[PDB]
């Protein structure tokens, strides 16, 4: 992970990679889910699905090109990948789509079609796919009637009450030259893709800034979704977390690695370091679970997702997760915090140092538009290494001990006890 | 599972008065019998100690 | 006993044994399948217990997957713990216990697991469908274990010594040091495995023509095409894939997947059609079929298929470039045809 | 006490010539006296089971062997209700007198003390 | 609307309703199968505990029996009791309730049974098999639902409608006097059922030869052959499985089961063999294909032939009789075959 | 008392123009100070269920007005437990107050009866 | 299920007095327990009836 960034009013970054095979150029808003509103929720989802579109497709099929776009709460992407030398064409393309195609790509016919292709996949997400749908739910309800708590794809509601008019007027807000960075990932070099930016001009929506609005607040609340027909208990539990560049980000992701994740159904998994394992194994409390650390610009959620076919249960799979949980802030020992180090830089390697450029692009143009710059693993394993088990300890103190608790679930979970039940075990009794 | 499932006594106190699954809607009215409770300890540990002035 | 790596200087680093024991080499049906169960278990030496705590405290994990063609011991680890990493998986093909408890304990469970969750999904079962029927015993052999044919611990004790040799594995780095890779391979137990014999056979398989098979499913149906491909034949099914699947062709909207399974003596073009409702399954392949039959491709997907299959960096053992520099055109002779689900009102190959 | 504790001092004893020869004789009529081959019992069969070892040992066990364990014991409880002894030719015998179940139990323990030693590993920077 | 008797002095009847609603029939896979499972339960105005209450009272039984063609309704009783019968059965046809309780609480249950019992047989999934690849949908149904093609309360009613017609069905009476019988049959709801039109067809089916299929299952392995014999070739085939199945063949205990479904358009011939394991399987099939392919009979079994023929006294309207006397030799010519259990160790048509 | 005969006494008032003028009205008016359509819930969802016919009844029930239920019968526990009534905008409406769970009482109650007395017919030789 | 399996109460009765699964071995001394029963009401029921005319 190396970094390299200049500007002349567009703002481009790259990292360069010799053993890459392709590269990726693409641009990356600072705005996404947590920038629209309850009304024009989804407009997002929207844009990429256009982007995406089958007819702009084959127009970059056609030139050996292959396109991409991630919406996510803070940021939004649209990438595209060709061979290390066609580099100069996709960035014709880019320059094209959204520099040019203003009323190409949002025809009644293309965009009816796309409207009613993300309706149909929002539809199954929130049929069919529990886990993810869930953990939406979990951030809905943490900060309800706040930016992050809109799905990212977006409500089935708002989704079928949008026009094209609603389409133009998030881009004329959001698509702008101070809230965007030019990607460029794989193996092209830094002063070679920004004169290729130079080699055009205009400024074709330019000068302006994004718009402003609250900021968003935890709040310790539950929504349950019971539906006695599904065959499991689906739930995501957790306290509020981190946001990206607060002092504790690398020490709450420790705490997550400590817990970790795990799939009763793989021999190895069972075996894991974690003692939580002893306690919900004797039974078999959960088909799988994971913990995690979520972070944000705002704020962050930190706490765990499970699976569970043991619906008679439930209390002792929450209880015995929130008793491990206890520990974090009162017995946390020294081996388990060597062991997350190891394992935390791991899980960063797989992370920032995949064979592939799109995963790099987002995470370049993500990064850069919040702190300015990409962070190179060597430090990132440094400020890991030196977290001691008081710097545990102390965080848990804080955002774990005796804290608000956001819960959603759905499924068969008749099983899982009232709010105070659960708000309870995240303290323990003592003289 | 917890101690208080498990365990061959405070499993009778769990089933009885921690897990019990209650009617969310059931009124002050409810709250007689374990009133009862209260007055026939009351009963017999004050009457145990006058027992042992008694003649 | 071919050992192959590209340096970079990353945190992270990736060790891979291939061995050329997949399906494909499978002397019962699915010991293939329990063998990879069995990878990582315990070792004469090394309990699994012990592995997985102490790999964690280094910073590393393990696995085996399982193709049609190999068996791979993969590890994800950080650079300079490199030689445990090698020494951990020599160990695996060397000094693998077999203790008859773990098969019933960890093996077999696991593997009821991989086939309880591959026969919900009805692509995977046409997939071997095709295989089967284009093939017959060799890439033709199921890739998981279903117990229809029973396997003793000795009979996956027995296929470890026939595929566990210097002669039919690759040690493959990837983010590692090469010469360092070659020295340690050399000092582990990986060199001291019995010289064997390479299973690879150089020659064309047998295959073929206007076969099909029905299989009732509840559930959603599926109707699949395979065609067996030649070595040379290869580069042009490989870029009709991505045609079919690319927004270059107007019935990619009409097909769930389209691939091509590249093997060193060949491989098998499969399409699949997905879908809830038999009508729409029908209409669909049946369009596809027929659209097929006039041979159209003019090669507008070249470029697209040099990019799509230039997304290989993970994989150190890739086949034959150069022969996408040609071909413009796709016919669509005699194939085999699959019908999973609603059989009874699905196509049949009569029909198509 | 653990079986890998008793098969330390008994293998000790075993290994010298001299605790050897002074020991087993004791020992020889310490089972002939105890009397559970008598009821048609191996000594393997009176090791308590209630424990986690003991399960994890007799689950592992050979399904022929278990099924002959699960007769020595019924036979055994039935002949002591009647308050009798077996037929002088149904006793088993010294040979047939065999630990078939210590290696399982030894197997079990092993990997317990591991777990127990890795569920406690501290670090050394 | 046929109606025929055969009476005699015993104690003992039994009234039978073949209507022509079997598997051939079925709009939707296995509704047959549901329809024949929801015959004797409620009905308008009798209830299915009544029923029984009542009928035992009398000294009587009721039984819906599934076939390829028919869907009988039969019951045996006192002599005596006669009317009363011919009313249950004809109301049955007439007013059944189709209750949506009933369908869950009794019906489904019932068929799942069915299924669940037969799914274990192997000979059976062949003979579906068999069926299914030579008569592609017309005699070619499976027999029994099983959930793959949903079949609601309604598709059971409208098949009901479909099936329980006058034109469609034919009375039949053993130990009952035939001219009573007419009378309560005419004096009963079975007048009143619309007289639609009777599927019955006159005209050979469509057949298919070359054809097969394979499915893997955890049990004994089964090979079996079908082949669709004409409206006059049938006579041979008669003969053909008798002298399979008698000691005149050197290789009947090579063969588990044999024999000819017999349809009034024409029929199916099948030879099953069957064992635990798939290589005394292949031995046989490949034994006994070669010998057929060999042609020879000469008609030592005309005489046995025309005895088990005759043991089957209750078809008040069977097959050719005396066509026997006729051909005496047989070569195997085209044949369908198909292969469960140990597939990946069994024959394929094409080394047969 | 059964429904069929609550419903036989009912019918019989009713269907009879005398009765059905004076009874109806007094029965409107005790319906309306019953108070359970302020609650939000129709009067069959107030049928005691624990016991047999009510449990068949309750099975056979389709599924679409069983989650209907379901929904009336917890927001009813919730609105009782907080000690208010519901916005006479969620009041059941008499047009909704329809008996949807009686013909499935009834059905049953029939099922048993007829059970009943085929157990226990008499036999006239 | 038979009512002494079924009732609330007998059911106590029956899983420790009527179908509770003994060793088929155990032998006389396995009697003392039932006796200590014996003596608790022997000395409860002598108890009360002397207590009535105790001072
Ligand atoms: C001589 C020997 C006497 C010995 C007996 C002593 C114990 C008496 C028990 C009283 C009882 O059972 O009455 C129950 C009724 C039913 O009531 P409900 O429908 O369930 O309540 C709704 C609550 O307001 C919810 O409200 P809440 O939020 O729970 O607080 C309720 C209230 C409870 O007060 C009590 O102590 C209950 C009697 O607290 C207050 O606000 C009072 C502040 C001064 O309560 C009443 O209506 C009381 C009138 C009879
Ligand atoms: C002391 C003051 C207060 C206590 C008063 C109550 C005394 C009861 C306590 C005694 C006790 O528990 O003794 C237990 C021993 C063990 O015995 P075991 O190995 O299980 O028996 C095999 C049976 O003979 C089988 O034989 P059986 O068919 O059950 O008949 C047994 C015998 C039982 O006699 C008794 O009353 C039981 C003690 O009846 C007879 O034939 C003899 C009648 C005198 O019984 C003995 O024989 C004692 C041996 C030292
Ligand atoms: C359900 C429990 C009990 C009830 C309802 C009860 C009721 C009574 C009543 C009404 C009286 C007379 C009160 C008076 O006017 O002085 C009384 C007296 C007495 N009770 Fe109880 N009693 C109970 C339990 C006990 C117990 C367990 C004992 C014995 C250990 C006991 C010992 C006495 C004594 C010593 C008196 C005489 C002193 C007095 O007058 O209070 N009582 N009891
Ligand atoms: C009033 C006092 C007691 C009563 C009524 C009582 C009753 C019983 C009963 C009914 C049994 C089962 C049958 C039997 O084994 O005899 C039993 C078992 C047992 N009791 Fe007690 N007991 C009493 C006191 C004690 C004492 C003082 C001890 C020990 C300090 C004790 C230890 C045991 C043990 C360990 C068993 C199990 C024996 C076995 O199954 O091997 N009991 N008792
Ligand atoms: C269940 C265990 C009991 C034991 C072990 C027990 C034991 C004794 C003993 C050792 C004595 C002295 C006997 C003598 O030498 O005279 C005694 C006396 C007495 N006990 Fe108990 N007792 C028990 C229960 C009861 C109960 C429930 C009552 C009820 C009030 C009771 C009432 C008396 C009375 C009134 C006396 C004095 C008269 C006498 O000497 O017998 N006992 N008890
Ligand atoms: C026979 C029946 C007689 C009495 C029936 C009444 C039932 C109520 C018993 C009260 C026990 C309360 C324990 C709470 C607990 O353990 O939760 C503990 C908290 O306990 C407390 O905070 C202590 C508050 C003071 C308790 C008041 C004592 C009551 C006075 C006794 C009078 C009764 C005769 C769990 O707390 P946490 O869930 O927040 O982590
Ligand atoms: C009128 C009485 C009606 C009878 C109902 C009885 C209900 C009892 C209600 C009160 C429960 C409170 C005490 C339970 C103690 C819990 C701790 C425990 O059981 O630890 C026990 C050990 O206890 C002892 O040694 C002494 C118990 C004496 C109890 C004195 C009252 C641990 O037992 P454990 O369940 O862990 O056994 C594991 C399997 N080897
Ligand atoms: C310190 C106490 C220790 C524990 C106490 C429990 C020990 C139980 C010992 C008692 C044995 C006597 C049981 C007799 C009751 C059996 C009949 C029964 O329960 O019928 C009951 C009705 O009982 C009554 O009305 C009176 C209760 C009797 C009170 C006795 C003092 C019928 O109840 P049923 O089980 O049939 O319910 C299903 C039918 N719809
Ligand atoms: C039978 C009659 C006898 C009555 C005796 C009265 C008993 C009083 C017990 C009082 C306090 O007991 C005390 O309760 C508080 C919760 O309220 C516990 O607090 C625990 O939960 C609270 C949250 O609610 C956490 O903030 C706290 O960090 C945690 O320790 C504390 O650790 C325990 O020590």
């Amino acid at each position: 992970a190396e970094v390299t960034q200049l500007s002349n009013g567009i703002v481009v970054a790259t990292e360069h990679n010799p053993s890459a095979h392709t590269a990726s150029v693409g641009v990356v808003f600072g705005s996404g889910a947590a920038n629209e509103n309850p009304y024009n929720n989804g407009v997002s989802n929207l844009w990429k699905n256009i982007f995406l579109s089958k007819e702009n497709s084959a127009v970059a099929a056609k030139e050996g090109l292959a396109l991409s776009s991630n919406i996510s709460r803070d940021f939004q992407s649209y990438i595209v990948s060709s061979l290390p030398g066609s580099t100069d064409k996709s960035l014709d393309f880019l320059n094209q789509s959204f520099i040019q195609q203003k009323a190409n790509l949002l025809s009644s016919s293309n965009f009816e079609a796309t409207k009613k292709s993300v309706l149909k996949q929002v539809q199954d997400f929130e049929d069919n796919d529990h886990p993810n749908r869930v953990l939406e739910h979990l951030h809905s309800t943490a900060f309800q009637n706040t930016p992050l708590s809109l799905p990212t794809r977006g409500t089935l509601e708002s989704l079928e009450n949008l026009v094209v008019a609603d389409l133009e007027s998030f881009a004329n807000n959001h698509f702008l030259n101070s809230n965007a960075v030019v990607v460029g990932t794989g193996n092209i070099k830094h002063e070679d893709l920004v004169n290729s930016i130079e080699s055009k001009n205009l400024s074709l929506q330019t000068g302006t800034k994004p718009v402003l609005k609250k900021k968003a607040a935890f709040l310790g609340s539950e929504v349950r979704l019971r539906d006695d027909t599904l065959p499991k208990a689906w739930i995501s539990l957790a306290v509020e977390g981190e946001p990206v560049n607060s002092p504790n980000y690398f020490v709450a992701k420790l705490a997550a690695q400590i817990f970790g994740s795990y799939n009763a159904f793989e021999p190895a998994s069972r075996l894991q370091g974690i003692k939580l394992l002893d306690n919900i194994q004797e039974y078999q409390l959960c088909d799988n679970f994971n913990h995690f650390s979520l972070s944000y610009k705002d704020s962050g959620l930190w706490g765990f997702s499970t699976a569970t076919r043991n619906v008679t249960m439930i209390d002792d799979l929450i209880h015995f997760t929130l008793k491990q949980w206890n520990r974090l802030t009162i017995s946390v020992t020294d081996t388990e915090v060597e062991r997350a180090k190891s394992l935390l830089k791991l899980q960063l390697g797989q992370l920032y140092e995949s064979g592939n450029p799109v995963n790099d692009a987002n995470l370049l143009g993500a990064e850069v538009l919040i702190k300015g710059s990409k962070l190179s693993l060597g430090e990132a394993f440094k400020k890991i290494d030196a977290i001691t088990v008081k710097d545990v300890k102390a965080w848990a103190g804080k955002r774990l001990w005796d804290q608000d608790i956001a819960i959603a679930g759905t499924g068969q979970i008749e099983g899982l006890l009232d709010y105070m039940r659960i708000r309870s075990d995240m303290s323990m009794m003592r003289w | 599972m917890a101690f208080r499932k498990s365990n061959v006594y405070l499993s009778l106190v769990n089933s009885y008065i921690i897990d019990s699954p209650q009617p969310s809607s059931i009124n002050y009215w409810w709250n007689m019998g374990s009133l009862l409770g209260l007055c026939l300890v009351i009963q017999i540990v004050t009457g145990i100690f006058m027992a042992m002035h008694y003649s | 006993l071919t050992v192959s790596a590209r340096d970079a200087p990353t945190k992270i680093s990736t060790l891979a044994v291939k061995v050329h024991g997949g399906s494909r080499y499978a002397t019962k049906d699915g010991v293939a399948h329990l063998l990879n169960r069995f990878n990582f278990q315990n070792t004469n030496t090394r309990s699994a217990l012990k592995l997985v705590r102490e790999s964690e405290l280094l910073g590393g994990t393990f696995k085996s997957t399982l193709d049609r063609e190999y068996i791979t011991l993969k590890a994800t680890f950080l650079k300079d713990d490199l030689p445990y990493y090698v020494n951990a998986l020599a160990d695996v093909l060397y000094k693998t216990a077999f203790k008859p408890h773990e098969l019933t304990e960890s093996v077999l469970p696991a593997a009821r697991y991989d086939y309880a969750v591959a026969e919900q999904c009805p692509v995977k079962s046409a997939e071997d469908q095709l295989y089967a029927i284009t093939f017959r015993k060799g890439l033709g052999n199921p890739l998981l274990y279903d117990g229809v044919e029973r396997v003793s611990l000795q009979d996956i004790k027995d296929f470890a010594d026939k595929v566990y040799t210097k002669e039919n594995l690759e040690v493959s780095g990837e983010n590692v040091v090469e010469a360092d890779l070659k020295r340690f391979v050399d000092e582990s137990l990986l060199s001291t495995l019995p010289a064997g014999k390479s299973l690879v056979s150089k020659s064309e398989p047998k295959f073929f023509l206007g076969e099909e098979n029905r299989v009732r499913f509840i559930g959603d149906s599926v109707a699949a095409i395979g065609i067996p491909v030649n070595k040379a034949s290869l580069a042009q099914y490989e870029v009709l894939a991505n045609y079919l699947t690319s927004a270059l062709s107007e019935l990619s909207g009409l097909i769930s997947s389209a691939k091509l399974d590249k093997f060193t003596d060949g491989g098998l073009f499969t399409l699949f059609v997905r879908d809830q409702d038999s009508a729409v399954v029908s209409s669909n392949i049946k369009k596809i079929v027929a659209d097929l039959k006039k041979g159209k491709d003019l090669s507008p997907a070249i470029n697209y298929t040099k990019l799509k299959n230039a997304v290989q960096n993970e994989s150190v053992s890739s086949p034959i470039e150069l022969n996408f520099d040609a071909v413009k055109d796709f016919k669509l002779g005699k194939f085999n045809y699959v019908a999973v689900g609603d059989v009874s009102n699905l196509p049949y190959l009569d029909e198509l | 006490q653990s079986f890998t504790s008793i098969a330390r001092i008994g293998d000790y004893i075993l290994k010298s010539p001299v605790l050897s020869k002074l020991c087993v004789p004791v020992a020889n009529q310490f089972i002939n006296l105890a009397g559970y081959k008598k009821l048609g019992l191996k000594f393997d069969d009176l090791i308590a089971e209630e424990n986690p070892i003991m399960q994890t040992a007799l689950r592992r066990l050979p399904e022929d062997e278990s099924y002959a364990r699960a007769y020595r014991i019924i036979r055994a409880h039935q002949t002591e209700l009647t308050h009798h002894l077996l037929p002088r030719n149904e006793w088993i015998k010294a040979q047939e007198d065999v630990p078939y179940l210590l290696p399982y139990i030894l197997e079990a323990e092993a990997a317990a003390k591991e777990k127990d030693e890795l569920d406690n590993i501290e670090v050394s920077k």
